[PDB]
């Protein structure tokens, strides 16, 4: 009278890696084109 | 391009004792695959796609097994040791298996008719392939894998180039639906070598160390042969084992240190005397017999003190002769009883040594102290079972008035046990073998009572010591009591009649023994005349 | 040339207390071998499906791997256990 193995639950996909500071920085280059671009007028 | 190997050959193989098996398996598996297709093609078949083995351990399965693998000039077979594909995972396991076949569901539709040969091994099938609940509530640990596989087999899609071989212990177990002819058709058992199987099993695993002339002249190998008697397979090859290293251990030494020797070690032979004692005390066969219960049971031996021993002896003689040469009686009985103490088992235990069978068992309740009724129905089935594999049989059982559970107050027993012992003294055995059985007991009104006279065959009567002739006789055979003491002893019994059992006797001098060397007449005497009669 | 293999089992029996771990730890040590790989007791039993066996398997990989990758010049192993 031993409670028998049970299937694995499932799987829940979540994926997370390293996004926030790079596109962060992806951002603080395009700024900076507009404003430049905006100076040469 | 050829199925079989070019450089196959059946020598090769190293297989002894099983040609009848091989044959057979041959030619329902492999026959149609020799000839050109056209004819194949003509008669319209499909080939065999499964095959399956059992027997007791030990007899040469997963050899077999390995050689037809090895035997096809094809892709390398798979494996699979068990329960070697479950996984945790929802539906992994099902995966797992559907991969394995994926490559011969390629190989078919892609090439069609010249396709290659595949293989595999589902050995311990018994593992996962357990019968099916069909019930509510018994829902099975397996149950979705066996239906995949069900499906796989013999499915909505054909396939007629895969081949699946099973080895098992208990093929009453298989579930029902994987054992129609059209998934695992030819299904063969595998038993203990005979005479010329040991006979050539011996002779390979031997062959090769006579290259170097490892064997001095001593060793007959016919009588070794002979000697041993219903081993299985792989004990043959366990004393081989065991007498070589016992042989070459008397060069190397140690104790204290290790070393070897170099003046020595080229002269290495190995003669007949390791073999005899290893065969002594190495392997103990495990179908066979041994000297321990005999010197367990005749612990004092036996002594020819009259008449009755003798004929009690040719009986038993007799019977057993009836029983090996004859064939319209293959289940003969017969009981012995007598008063208590009178040592009846001795008698028992000599013929069937005497009796000179491949097998011989004893069943005593010795071995069932504190067992439940169920438990000692199971034994006696056990045994029963076990001794219908081979073609002599001799079964001893002891003291049934202490196996029934009797008690006269009431009185009370086991009805259990009584049932399963009248339908068991009245099974036949398999076609084409014998049996003998010899019962004991010391109440033989009790048993004529219940009705149980009626299943045994004959019956014999073993009586106790009636005369002073006798029992000077026994003393003197004993050598206790010397002439001196004889006679004043004779001039007192010889004027009356005694009644004792031979046990008793032997207590009753052990006991006399103890006192002083000129008292011991006198209380010898007083504890005969205490003893009494009581006829 | 006598073309015979090695014995693969040894068995020891006996009443608590009459030094049968301390044969099995020197003779364990004796040889030239690595480490003894050692299961205390029931400790591969598990939960979740087919993880015993998993466990089991994963014992004799790396003797197996060796025997593979050397032949008859592989070294030697040795597995203990206990209860
Ligand atoms: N006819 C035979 N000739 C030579 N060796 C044999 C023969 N039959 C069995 N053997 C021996 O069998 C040994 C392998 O064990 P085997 O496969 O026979 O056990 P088994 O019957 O499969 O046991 P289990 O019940 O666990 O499956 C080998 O050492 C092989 O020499
Ligand atoms: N010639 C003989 N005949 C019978 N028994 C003998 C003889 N010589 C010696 N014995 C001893 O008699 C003993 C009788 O066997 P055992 O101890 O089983 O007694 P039993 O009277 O047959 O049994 P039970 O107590 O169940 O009635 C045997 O152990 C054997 O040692
Ligand atoms: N032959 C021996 N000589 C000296 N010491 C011994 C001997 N046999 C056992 N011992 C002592 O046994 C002690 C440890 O015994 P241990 O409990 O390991 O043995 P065991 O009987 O195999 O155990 P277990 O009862 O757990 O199965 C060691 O300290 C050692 O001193």
């Amino acid at each position: 009278s031993m409670a028998e193995d049970a299937d694995m639950r499932n799987e829940l996909e979540e994926m997370q890696r390293r996004a926030d500071q790079l596109a962060d920085e992806s951002l603080e280059s395009t700024r900076r084109m507009l404003q430049l671009v905006e100076e040469s007028k | 391009q050829s199925i079989i190997n070019p450089d196959w050959n059946f020598e090769k193989m190293g297989i002894g004792g099983l040609d009848k098996e091989f044959s057979d398996i041959f030619r329902r598996a492999f026959a149609s695959r020799v000839f050109p297709p056209e004819i194949v093609e003509q008669m319209g078949c499909k080939h065999v796609k499964g095959i399956l083995l059992y027997g007791p351990p030990g007899c040469g399965k997963t050899l077999l097994a390995r050689q037809i693998g090895k035997m096809l000039n094809a892709r390398e077979p798979k494996v699979v040791n068990g329960p070697e594909i479950l996984n945790k995972y929802v539906g992994e396991s099902e995966a797992n298996i559907r991969k394995l076949f994926a490559d011969a569901e390629e190989e078919q539709r892609r090439l069609g008719a010249n396709s290659g040969l595949h293989i595999i091994i589902f050995d311990e099938i018994d593992a996962i392939c357990k019968q099916r609940g069909s019930m509510a509530g018994s829902t099975g640990v397996h149950d979705t894998v066996v239906n995949q596989l069900l499906s796989k087999i013999d499915g909505v899609e054909q396939l007629n180039n895969i081949l699946v071989i099973g080895m098992t212990n208990r093929p009453d177990l298989i579930d029902e639906a994987l054992l129609r002819p059209g998934r695992l058709e030819v299904k063969m058992e595998i038993g203990l070598p005979d005479e010329k199987g040991r006979l050539q099993i011996l002779h390979i695993h031997t062959a090769r160390m006579r290259g170097h002339q490892l064997l001095s002249a001593d060793v007959d190998i016919k009588e070794l042969a002979v000697e041993t008697k219903n081993f299985s397979g792989a004990e043959l090859e366990g004393l081989v084992r065991a007498a070589q290293s016992t042989a070459m251990n008397r060069h190397i030494k140690a104790s204290t240190k290790v070393e070897v020797d170099m003046e020595k070690a080229e002269s290495l032979q190995v003669t007949r005397g390791d073999f005899l004692a290893s065969l002594e005390n190495d392997i103990k066969p495990a179908f066979g017999t041994n000297q321990e219960d005999y010197a367990s049971y005749i612990m004092n031996g036996i002594i020819k003190w009259g008449d009755p021993v003798t004929r009690v002896l040719d009986d038993g003689e007799l019977l057993v002769q009836q029983t090996k040469n004859s064939d319209r009686t293959p289940l003969v009985s017969v009981l012995l009883e007598g008063p208590p103490h009178s040592g009846k088992t001795a008698l028992a235990a000599k013929i069937a040594e005497e009796s000179n069978f491949p097998f011989i068992k004893i069943c005593s309740p010795d071995k069932m102290i504190g067992f439940s009724e169920t438990a000692k129905c199971q034994a006696m089935k056990k045994i029963f079972d076990d001794a219908y594999k081979s073609q002599l049989s001799c079964v001893v059982v002891d003291d049934i008035e202490r196996l029934l559970d009797y008690v006269p107050i009431g009185p009370r027993f086991s009805n259990l046990v009584l049932q399963a012992l009248l339908v068991l003294l009245k099974k036949a055995p398999p076609q084409g073998r014998k049996l003998l059985i010899i019962g004991t007991t010391s109440r033989k009104d009790v048993l004529q009572e219940m009705e149980m006279l009626n299943a045994f065959s004959t019956t014999i009567h073993v009586p106790n010591i009636a005369t002073g002739e006798q029992l000077l006789e026994a003393l003197e055979l004993l050598g206790n009591f010397k002439d001196k003491e004889r006679t004043t002893i004779a001039q007192q019994v010889k004027g009356k009649k005694v009644w004792i059992g031979i046990k008793k006797l032997l207590m009753l001098i052990e006991m006399s023994l103890q006192m002083d060397p000129e008292y011991r007449v006198r209380k010898f005497l007083a504890l005969l005349r205490e003893e009494g009669a009581s006829p």
